[PDB]
């Protein structure tokens, strides 16, 4: 049973900005949703820097994806973010990536950002 | 046959149906795609190139200014903001609002468009034609702007047409669709279909080319999961279109 996170505005305040990662996966082919227990990533720059790298995020997600495989679940290979993917601050403001696929998040104020949407995936083999 | 409408010079990815988020399209695999922009230069609506001098769009997009000098067009583009070098920027000369329903409009280019392999018109359909239920079509555009990755890249989604008879059932559009409009989407296991811009194109491949069957509607064009989207049924206006181009 997987319970998602609360809206940023409802979460308790932190003293070290972090990215809440609540995404779902979409099986290429069947397009079925795959629920993953949300996790967190720490930030430090502008701990993952305040200048995030697409390939990095996907790597974090892929690691978490195979860390939750229960006897009945199969392994999935993260393919890429669906056009669905969005990173927001507590107000819903969206941050966009550059051409090199890098997203840069504010240093101050300290707060948390949310990465939601889907991640395209295929069963490993 | 030195570039006929409906024939892309870069095979389209043809994103499968129900793919969450849709797909970024192969650059220039939709040469008729238009980007209607303001004088200042901001992208705000879609269009379909129907001939070297004519762009078909949604009337609603013209709401702000009647002066055709307040509009510019971007042809051959893939990127929404940062524009490529080859992109063609043609200003608009006259605006033609369709009389009977005032939903679509015709844009005449101040000067024709150099038909290249990145800029090819779409084919209009036969008057009063009715695309069969289930026909696979495509919508393309820069309609979606919430993704953090790929922001700005032309995207595509595949939508099968929904017979108005069905489209209008209580669960769906509940009698809101005239014969002058058509529907496309999925009624089950479907997802958001908001990649197209208002005025954006909805084309359906036929035998060997892509025919413009619908114009993405303002507002109702962007449907939520398992709800079909509503497009102006271009066939019901080809005659008027043919006539405007033929007399101007």
């Amino acid at each position: 049973m997987i319970a998602g996170p609360e809206a940023l505005l409802d979460r308790p305040s932190v003293n070290n900005s972090q990215l809440v990662v609540s995404v779902a996966g979409t099986v290429e082919g069947t397009n079925q949703d795959i629920s993953l227990k949300f996790f967190e990533i720490d930030l430090t720059s502008r701990a993952m820097p305040h200048k995030l790298e697409k390939a990095d995020l996907l790597k974090a997600i892929q690691e978490q994806l195979i860390a939750n495989v229960h006897s009945n679940d199969d392994y999935f290979e993260v393919i890429d973010f669906a056009s669905d993917a969005t990173i927001t601050d507590r107000n819903g403001k969206v941050y966009f990536a550059d051409k090199d696929g890098s997203v840069t998040l504010p240093t101050q104020p300290v707060q948390e950002f949310l990465l939601s949407g889907h991640v395209r995936v295929r069963p490993y083999k | 046959p030195s570039f006929d409408c409906g024939k892309p010079q870069v095979e389209p990815k043809k994103c499968p149906g129900r793919v969450v988020g849709g797909c970024v399209a192969h650059p220039h695999s939709w040469p008729w795609q238009v980007s209607l922009r303001t004088r200042f230069g901001m992208h705000f609506c879609g269009g379909t190139l129907i001939s070297p001098e004519w762009v078909l769009t949604a009337a609603h997009c013209l709401e702000k200014s009647p002066r055709p000098s307040s509009y510019k067009v971007i042809l051959g583009a893939h990127q929404e903001v940062n524009l490529e070098p080859h992109v063609q920027e043609i200003e608009v000369s006259r605006l033609f609002l369709e009389p009977t329903r005032k939903d679509i409009a015709l844009l005449k280019l101040s000067s024709p468009a150099v038909i290249t392999d990145k800029v090819i018109p779409a084919c209009l359909p036969s008057p009063n034609y009715v695309v069969a239920d289930r026909t696979e079509c495509f919508i393309t555009g820069w309609g979606e702007t919430q993704g953090t990755f790929g922001a700005g890249l032309l995207k595509e989604a595949q939508l099968p047409v929904i017979e108005n008879k069905v489209c209008n059932r209580y669960e769906f559009l509940n009698g809101r669709v005239q014969s002058t409009e058509l529907c496309a989407g999925h009624l089950a296991g479907g997802t958001d279909s908001c990649q197209g811009d208002a005025g954006g194109p909805l084309v359906c491949f036929e035998k060997d080319k892509y025919i413009l069957q619908g114009v993405t509607s303002w507002g109702l064009g962007c449907a939520r999961p398992n709800k079909p989207g509503v497009y102006v049924r271009v066939s019901r206006f080809v005659t008027w279109i043919e006539g405007v181009m033929r007399n101007n």
